[PDB]
This record gives C-alpha cells, sequence and structure tokens, in this order.
C-alpha cells in the first residue's frame, strides 16, 4: 500500500492496558520525563545539593519526618524522630537546631 | 516514574517555589532541592543533572592542566557523572568537557 | 626538520633548539629526547633537563669536541586524542591531532626509524647508487668499492710478484 501515519503528541501518561484500542498516544513506558502540555516530553528537572544532614542511621523505615512552614517563606523546619529518642530539628540550610 | 541509583527517599516536601528532597545516598543523607519550575538562571540551555555543586577551576602550570576545588560528596558511580562549564570562554560557554 | 644537530663543547651548559611547526613544536615534554655520540655509536644522554618551553641546560659543561642531537619522538601506536559521545570538541585536541599525524610523517622524512625494523621484501634500486658506506664487519654486511679496491690491489701485488 505504501502508507504513513502519525502518533501525535505523547502527553497522556503510561498505560498498562493492552495496545488493542488503548488510547491515541500513551507512551507505554516513561522514566524521568517532565511531561507537560506545551513542552511535550522533556527530562525531569535536576536536583541541587544544599547541605548534608548526617550518617546513614538518621532515616529508617519507621522514622517520622515532619515538615512545617512559618512566616513569609523564611522559616522551614524538618523534624526527624528515630525510634526510642527525642526528635531532631533541622533548618532550611541544614544547620542543626539545639533542642532542650 | 523517576529513578535514582542506590537512593532511599525519606519523603517529598513540596514547599512553595521549591521541592525539598531528603535522600539516603551511599556516603550519607543529604537534603536536595529541585527547581522543578526549570528557571534558566544562566547559559543557553538548562542543566539536567542529579545533585549540583558549583566548583571553581584554576590553571596549574605544574602539569599544564586545570584543577578544581575538592568535591564535597562521594559520587555513587565515577563513570556516570560529567562536568558542565558555566563561566569561561564565550565560545565554550554552557558545554560539557572531558576530565580526569 | 625534527632533529637538530648541536655541537656545544666547553664551558657552555645550555643549548637552544628550534623545531619545525607551531610554537614550541612538540606535543608534550616527554617527546624531547637527547642523543650523544661517543665517536662510535649513538646512545641516550644523561643529566639533561628541560629548562623551559625551549632550550635545555646540562648540569655540567660538555667535553671539548662533544656532539649531541635533539630529536622529537612521538607515540606511533595510538592517536593523540580519542573522542567520546556527549563531550565537547576543543581546538587544542583537534589541531594537535593533525599536528601529531603530520609530525609522525615528518619523522620518517628525516630517516628516523624505530628499533626492531627490518624489511620483509626485497627493494628495487631502480638504477641508482649507494654512497658513503664503511667496509663491512660480518659476512652478512654489505661491501663498498674500498674493499674491492684493496682486494684488487692485493691481487695486483701478488701478480707482480708472480
Amino acid at each position: 500500500m505504501e502508507v504513513q501515519g502519525s502518533l501525535g503528541r505523547q502527553i497522556q501518561g503510561i498505560s498498562q492496558q493492552p495496545a488493542s484500542v488503548r488510547l491515541p498516544g500513551q507512551c507505554t513506558d516513561a522514566i524521568n520525563c517532565s511531561m507537560d502540555v506545551v513542552e511535550g516530553t522533556k527530562s525531569r528537572p535536576g536536583t541541587v545539593h544544599i547541605a548534608r544532614l548526617g550518617d546513614l542511621g538518621l532515616i529508617q523505615d519507621n522514622t517520622n519526618i515532619h515538615h512545617y512552614r512559618r512566616g513569609d517563606d523564611v522559616e522551614e523546619y524538618w523534624m526527624i524522630t528515630n525510634p526510642l529518642g527525642i526528635p531532631d530539628i533541622f533548618d532550611k540550610q541544614g544547620r542543626k537546631c539545639t533542642v532542650t | 516514574k523517576w529513578e535514582f541509583y542506590g537512593a532511599t527517599i525519606g519523603g517529598l516536601y513540596y514547599s512553595g517555589e521549591t521541592l525539598y528532597l531528603i535522600i539516603k545516598r551511599n556516603d550519607g543523607v543529604f537534603l536536595e532541592a529541585m527547581y522543578m519550575g526549570d528557571p534558566l538562571l544562566s547559559g543557553s540551555d538548562q542543566v539536567r543533572m542529579d545533585r549540583t555543586v558549583t566548583v571553581s577551576l584554576t590553571w596549574d602550570e605544574a602539569t599544564l592542566s586545570w584543577k578544581s576545588s575538592p568535591l564535597p560528596w562521594v559520587p555513587t558511580q565515577v563513570e556516570m557523572l560529567e562536568a558542565v562549564l558555566t563561566n569561561g570562554d564565550p565560545a565554550y560557554l554552557g558545554g560539557a568537557f572531558l576530565f580526569e | 626538520y625534527s632533529y637538530v644537530e648541536r655541537t656545544g663543547d666547553g664551558v657552555a651548559t645550555t643549548f637552544n633548539f628550534a623545531f619545525t611547526g607551531k610554537g614550541k613544536g612538540y606535543l608534550l615534554a616527554n617527546q624531547i629526547y637527547v642523543e650523544r655520540w661517543d665517536g662510535a655509536s649513538w646512545q641516550s644522554a644523561t643529566g639533561w633537563s628541560l629548562s623551559g618551553t625551549n632550550q635545555i641546560t646540562f648540569l655540567t659543561p660538555l667535553a671539548n669536541g662533544q656532539v649531541i642531537r635533539i630529536r622529537r619522538i612521538a607515540g606511533k601506536d595510538y592517536p593523540f586524542a580519542q573522542f567520546e559521545p556527549g563531550v565537547m570538541l576543543d581546538m587544542a585536541s583537534l589541531n594537535n591531532t593533525f599536528i601529531h599525524l603530520l609530525e609522525i610523517t615528518q619523522e620518517l622524512l628525516d630517516g628516523f626509524y624505530p628499533d626492531g625494523f627490518y624489511l620483509k621484501q626485497d627493494l628495487n634500486m631502480g638504477w641508482n647508487k649507494i654512497v658513503n658506506l664503511m667496509p663491512g664487519t660480518d659476512g652478512g654486511h654489505a661491501v663498498n668499492k674500498t674493499q674491492l679496491d684493496t682486494l684488487s690491489s692485493h691481487v695486483d701485488d701478488v701478480d707482480q710478484k708472480h
């Protein structure tokens, strides 16, 4: 026949449904894709290293991490609670905060 | 989906203009922030890079090569990373380069 | 071209050399190599050092009548610069690769050859000459007419006695 066709814009999200009548445009597998209407399918934005917290033992599968914000985008604190211990508090820049 | 090599995510905390990540890397737990609004701070194109630190390059006449400030963290994979220039010759601006 | 014949003897400890090419004319410091001739054969020099981008200085003055040569040897098995995906091309490596490839060709133009070099097939002279060859030492060596002249003269001497 000698035919050509198009898949259109790939902004719908991955689909585990079989290809037989799945949807027009699905991208069966997508990894690290900031997938937006105008930009189509870019790569995910990068990460910025700001500070180090500590050693590997700080976070466990049972560890609570609580976040709260105060004021006009100046105060942000992360509270980390390891099992059988008092909570630990970190600031925006990762500096430890004294707890009494 | 998004992926990271050998990383355990304590939790995601979307705070205003930024997304703060707490991660358990191989050499310790760091706090990483994502500028997922992809602002073009400088250069022709954005940078897609997992964990970013700004280093300084100084000439060295002992071996006729450029030397960099010590890297604050231990990389997961030596071959995986690459370096991107951000301030230098006008022609070479915003381009990666080979290194040892 | 690549080699420079220098005869510096007495008091003087430093010598200056110029090479064909761009700037200092060599890719790296290790390319420069020094040879000293003891009156019989050439051998590697000792005590020399690279003073700067050009010209070298010896630790002691050379003995009277000493002759040395400054040569440029470069790696022949490997290309100077190898390129990788997702890296940037710089003008240093691009120009040097042509310079290196031009440099190695020039070395053969000066008659320099590596050790363990022997021809596999016979070469045709094409009706030309051989010049300035010493008389041979072992039976496998070649011969100049000087040996033939001496043998002919020795033959004549006995013939006169005959």
